[PDB]
């Protein structure tokens, strides 16, 4: 039961604080949650801003700074912030230039964000959406209706992060994320289980050298549990389903603000395939060491060459986490040249930050 | 069981197993150029003294080995075919034989002690190492920093009560050696310079025993008394040239002479010269200095 | 078991391989293996040169850029790399300026280091040593003679890396690094031991709630067990042990290049106390979750303000770490305003990276 | 039977019989001191090898001895026991081990051939040793006399490999050690002469290394720049007292200096001497000679 935490109810008003007291760059609101950059609004640009529940650190609270989030939204651990919370937060940020929520593919988030939006319409705030599903390991999961959202959130955040900063309207910016989620893929393994502090006991078991494979973030059930044999066949494995599993076609639905509607918008993603450019984030599901890492990252580049894909960013390390899981996934987002020059611009938030 | 095998397996158990065994790491010809030249005093001192052991104990079955402070092997000798069963396993020129790399072993425990210390069978904690024997003891230089190791290694049936004292007495010689060779050197560099600096005078010097016989003389005097320099070390005055009146009675009297003119007889040829004569009051007598002042 | 790893004796190769790829600001050498600047040797400036066992990453290969290290040698997992490693790694980054040595204070790093050195110098390389001593916890540990070299190691790298790049004297750097590692204290726990790969077990083991308090990294026991209680607890023992551990006398030993020989220097430390400002640095040993730190930040704040302690910069994350072993050091560097300018610098290394 | 016992049994068979002992003839207490306070130099450096090549070997049924050139037993040590079975025949100390008393030996055949020597069994002329094994070596003197030997002797059914040569790494090393240990005192008898040669010059001299760093002032150059002898040795010279700008350009410049007049400031005070400097170029730099001439 190997916790470093006080009163199980305190667990997370102590790290925020300890969050606020790293960071002066940013601000916790208190009665109710959220943070924000500790200069918001930010007059002149599109506001952007995330959540979801607490467990993912640096996901979403480290990536608030220039160049990315405005401000987010954490909930308890595992699980969704409330509409008071996302609406509030979102009017705290509001530049004048509208407001963008980016929402993970869950429930809770889709259901909670949702309501804020209308929310925050019904309150004259130009608003909208886009969603990340980009785990393509199971259909339909346990909290989830169809494809969950994993790491490519972070790549998303910091992709439309720039482009916000930049100058970029509030369509343009949105399309921007709606585009690059038909272009993200991930999967995770995990071959030891989060613990969340309220439950006090393991989110599920593994036996022996057994896997949880196609893992996602909340420790749901992956595709399966299948014996772990070694690093490189598992990254194998991992690699040739991003590959199969990438076709796929699905509605997610955006808030068409001149209409003040849900629009539903079929949509289809394209497999990765010969001659593709890549963004490629190897990212530690909690405590795996960060050396194992680089051996994934080696194995990967290994197989990325093998099928014609291109590797032109890469990060390595603890960017969209479970609590303490013992696994890693793999993101691999398409790219051509404005969006690197996109990713190549500055950010400067506690968890990413490059550039002058 | 010793107290210091021990704890070397603590050491050593949280980071290996005992039945693993890789090639351990050699360091790469060029750069052992490098560490072997850096050993020259001490490798020339230790070698005579194991290919003197060695002749005195072959035939038999074990190797001889030079390590440095780091258990790097500088040099080998002794059986042939047992310096090829130990090849077999990895330990050639330039392997480093560490605690961290081949396990508990007096190779490298030795010099982790402090002391001679002696490993064999079992104690062993690599399995590939459990029919050896090892004997080592390691060495300092004149600070007391340690500077290399003597080992010897033989299969273990065949350990003998002298191995750990063989390696001892012969890190005493190497050791003991550096330490007084040192000494040497120092204290005849310091000559050198003592000498340079006569060598260096502007007058012509020459000093002799209460015996009589020439100690020191300089080039400078060499070329005034047309005498050799070295033919004439040691060799009575008289005999290397014949002295004036005033000299042979200011040597009787033991009375000094300042810029006092004077001629020399050498070897049939007569040298005029300018001299000055001091005596050096001693314990066993007094000794002389002449001095030759070039006009 | 839960290594991500191929065969046992790979593991070191495929994830250098993984850095090398990952990272290609980096040469990898083999034969024998060392990691520089891709651009060394950087003519002009004091080239700075570090490494020990592999195991603690990033620690020190994440290290090596503009504006810190110039190269590092790893050895194997927990294992001093050996002389001539470090010997031809300071030939490549040899600046023409002198090279500087960082080594943690281990009995294989001191006497590996030691003699790589003196092989420099015979070979007519200026060189200097700084040893870094800053785990309060221990006087001889298992590896160790004296007090263990931890994570301010990483602090001084940084700060001494800064330096180097201004353009400091082989001399200034190392008195610099060396006035530092006087002011710099540490301590770590840790609730769940590392495994080596080699050794298949735990390299200890501890019974439940029950903490090996002041560990070292390569898993050497502590000033003991003890149950543990609460974050506050440990954060409370872990902060009064730094203070009264803090006063402390001995000799370190440094290369005088003029001299050729090792000239011995005594030394004390001063504790911390009312009126000091430092740099404080919350330090993932392995698998402890990021939210964790934070909380444990939070209290850290508490006890220092209240022993008057200004707390001027941070970092919070994985820096030193130790496998997979879940715990966490915590490094307070005492400082000026020359130090936090020096910190302020610029530093471009895959695992630290702010400034212009 | 190889030719050299073969020789030596020729020796004894003139004279003695295989089967009768005679406790060998043992040195009174008040001679046998003079005997041991001769030797005092071999045997502080041998008893110290002994005590060590014992520490290391214990447990184990042995003796060690050292032995003059006559072959006198000076000291002993190794296994209580064993001494004490030695003793009982009569190895004491003082006790003489010649071969024409105890028979052919290796205590008495090493130093007769000249070398390392092993003999066990019946080796030995005499029956009462044919359950001994002795090595010996003898050990030599600066100009190389026999100066004395060191023996092991044990069990004959425990003889080792290593007995030899372990006693041999013992000679090797106490020799070694007398050898260059005289060596050392000759060359610092050379370096009090060479002193006491420049300490009588007329000029005071002084001289710097090519780090600038004074290696040797005399007594005459101390008073004239008021320095305090042995304090000012081995220090940096411009720290020392003020170089006149004449001095300075020439030991930069390294070109000599005759009979020049020039001010020395060496604290507070301004003292005026006549000099001469000389370079002497050597392979690691250069040094200089000052000499001061007195008026």
């Amino acid at each position: 039961m190997k916790k470093l935490i006080n009163d199980v109810q305190d667990v997370l008003d102590e790290q925020l604080a300890g969050l606020a007291k790293a960071h002066p760059s940013l601000t916790l609101h208190q009665d109710p949650v959220y943070v924000t950059r500790a200069d918001a609004p930010v007059a002149g640009k599109v506001a952007l801003l995330s959540g979801g529940g607490s467990g993912h650190e640096p996901m979403h609270c480290g990536y608030i700074g220039q160049g990315m989030l405005s401000g987010a939204c954490p909930g308890e651990i595992f699980t969704s912030p409330t509409p008071d919370k996302i609406f509030e937060c979102a009017m705290q940020v509001d530049g004048g230039e509208g407001v963008l929520l980016i929402i993970k593919n869950y429930t809770g988030d889709i259901l909670n964000f949702e309501t804020a939006t209308e929310l925050l319409h019904d309150s004259g705030v130009k608003v909208t959406t886009v969603v990340i599903d980009d785990d393509v390991a199971v259909k339909d999961s346990l909290y989830t209706a169809g494809r969950r959202g994993v790491a490519n959130t972070v790549l998303i955040e910091k992709l439309v992060g720039a482009a916000a900063e930049r100058g970029d309207s509030l369509d343009a910016c949105a399309e921007l994320g709606r585009k690059l989620n038909n272009q993200g893929h991930s999967i995770g393994i995990a071959l030891g289980a989060c613990t969340v502090p309220a439950a006090g006991k393991p989110s599920f078991t593994l036996a022996d050298n057994e896997m949880e494979f196609g893992v996602g973030i909340h420790g749901e059930p992956g595709i399966d549990r299948r014996p772990f044999s070694s690093l490189d066949q598992t990254v194998d494995e991992m690699f040739d389903t991003l590959l199969v599993n990438g076709s796929y076609h699905r509605t997610l639905r955006f808030w068409d603000y001149q209409q003040g509607s849900w629009q539903e918008e079929q949509q289809t993603k394209q497999p990765l395939q010969s001659g593709d450019r890549v963004i490629a984030l190897v990212n530690n599901l909690g405590a795996t060491p960060l050396s194992e890492l680089y051996g994934v990252y080696n194995r990967l580049t290994t197989r990325c060459q093998q099928a014609g894909l291109t590797i032109e960013r890469n990060l390595i390390g603890a960017y969209c986490t479970s609590l303490d899981m013992t696994g890693f996934s793999i993101t691999l987002l398409k790219v051509d040249d404005e969006t690197l020059a996109l990713w190549d611009a500055p950010v400067h938030t506690p968890a990413l930050n490059w550039g002058k | 069981i010793s107290p210091l095998i021990a704890t070397s397996w603590e050491r050593c158990n949280k980071l290996m197993k005992r039945e693993t065994w890789n090639v351990p790491h050699q360091a790469q010809g060029v750069t052992f150029a490098s560490i072997y030249r850096r050993k020259k005093a001490m490798l020339t001192l230790g070698q005579a003294a194991l290919e003197d052991a060695w002749e005195y104990m072959a035939p038999r079955e074990c190797a001889l080995f030079i390590l440095d402070e780091t258990a790097c092997i500088l040099s080998r000798n002794g059986d042939p075919q047992t310096l090829q069963q130990l090849s077999a396993l990895g330990f050639n020129d330039g392997t480093y034989c560490a605690e961290g790399i081949i396990g508990t072993c007096a190779l490298s425990l030795a010099a982790i002690s402090g002391q001679a210390v002696k490993t064999m069978a079992d104690q062993h904690f690599k399995q590939v190492l459990w029919n050896w024997a090892f004997c080592a003891t390691p060495l300092f230089d004149s600070k007391g920093r340690l500077t290399g190791t003597i080992a010897l290694a033989c299969p273990v049936e065949q350990t003998t009560a002298a191995d750990l004292p063989l390696t001892l007495a012969i890190a005493r010689e190497v050791g003991n050696l550096l330490l007084t060779d040192s000494l040497l050197a120092e204290t005849n560099r310091h000559l050198n310079q003592l000498n340079a600096l006569l060598e260096s005078m502007d007058d012509g010097v020459i000093s002799w025993d209460e015996q009589g016989n020439l100690q020191f003389i300089n080039a400078q005097a060499a070329r005034v008394l047309r005498l050799d320099a070295t033919a004439s070390q040691g060799r009575a005055i008289t005999e290397l040239l014949t002295l004036p009146a005033v000299l042979q009675q200011a040597i009787k009297q033991a009375h000094p002479l300042k810029h006092v003119e004077a001629t020399f007889e050498s070897q049939h040829q007569f040298i005029d010269a300018v001299i000055t004569l001091k005596p050096i009051i001693e314990t066993q007598g007094t000794s002389f200095i002449l001095l030759l002042h070039p006009v």
